[PDB]
């Protein structure tokens, strides 16, 4: 995260931290849906083998020893059979655990979007523990977080001169030049959100791809109210 | 409408009740 602030512990409960099993090395981040699964980047989840890989949940400062945190293995893996590593078209993934993941005042699922709302122009949140600069040493201790705005796709387009952005694409940037926030290299497949009047937050995409970090260029989010369907059948089907 | 993914209780509740609440400005 670029342009953020460290995150209370526990502030985003269904942050999920996806790691190398053999030596605990974050390498993406993750969202809970529910107690068996967690929506990530196809572009993380690619390749990846299931006893390979960690899902850490209820993780804050990762350099700490904690009580709270829960290391899950993974059951199976599924990457949108539409996933174009070219492109970065249908960028998403649902994990699925091996055990049912324990929920409580510091660890919870995350809404889902409604697939008819564009959310242009709204405030939204993005967290994880990628790097603060772009370029920069992987990974931060601690959790971090910042706020953006939702832009219209036309626009991201419009800014990414050489880049096509697509309609399952969401972009989202600071309003001050697109150099001062943005998320980064780490914080891919974790979550980019959007809270009610009552302090609910919905998942509304997943860091995904971009040009640089907080580089001139929006970051770009694969929308999950465009893959929400396919979310929904993954995850009920298996 | 929202799909629903965890039947099992209330999605999206942060302890916070400020919980994401970092200011950005206008530009
Ligand atoms: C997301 O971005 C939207 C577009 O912002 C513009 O484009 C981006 C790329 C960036 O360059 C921004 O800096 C640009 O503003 C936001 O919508 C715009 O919001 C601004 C307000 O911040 C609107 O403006 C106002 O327009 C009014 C009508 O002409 C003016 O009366 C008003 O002027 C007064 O206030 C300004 C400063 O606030 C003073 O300098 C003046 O002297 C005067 O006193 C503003 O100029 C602009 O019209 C909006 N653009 C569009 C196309 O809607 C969006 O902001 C959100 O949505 C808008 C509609 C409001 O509800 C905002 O409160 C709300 O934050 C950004 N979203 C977020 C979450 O930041
Ligand atoms: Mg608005
Ligand atoms: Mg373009
Ligand atoms: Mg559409």
């Amino acid at each position: 995260i670029v342009g953020g602030i460290e995150a209370r512990p526990y502030e985003f409960p269904w942050q999920v931290s996806v790691r190398r099993k053999s030596s605990d090395s974050h390498f993406c981040g993750g969202s809970i849906i529910n107690d068996r699964w967690v929506v990530c980047a196809a572009h993380c989840m690619q390749g990846e083998a299931p006893a390979l890989v960690s899902l850490v949940v209820g993780e804050h400062d990762s350099s700490a020893a904690s009580t709270v945190r829960q290391t899950h293995d993974v059951d199976s893996i599924f990457v949108n059979e539409n996933y174009d590593p070219a492109t970065l078209e249908n960028d998403v993934s649902v994990i699925k655990t091996a055990v049912a993941i324990t929920f409580d005042i510091n660890v919870g699922p995350i809404c889902a979007p409604d697939p008819a709302n564009d959310y242009v122009y709204r405030k939204s949140q993005c967290s994880g523990w990628g790097t603060i600069n772009s370029g920069g040493v992987c990974c931060p201790a601690v959790l971090r977080y910042v706020t953006l705005n939702i832009t219209t796709n036309a626009f991201c387009d419009a800014v990414y001169t050489s880049d096509t952005i697509y309609d399952d694409m969401i972009c989202a940037t600071d309003n001050t030049g697109m150099t001062d926030r943005d998320s980064c290299q780490g914080d891919s497949g974790g979550p980019l959100s959007v809270k009610d009047g009552s302090g609910i937050f919905s998942l509304v995409g997943i860091v995904s791809w971009g040009i640089g970090c907080a580089s001139g260029y929006p970051g770009v989010y694969s929308r999950v109210g465009f893959h929400a369907g396919w979310i929904t059948d993954t995850i009920t089907n298996n | 409408q929202p799909p629903v993914w965890y039947p099992g209780g209330q999605c999206g509740v942060s302890q916070y009740s400020d919980a994401g609440d970092m200011e950005l400005p206008p530009g």
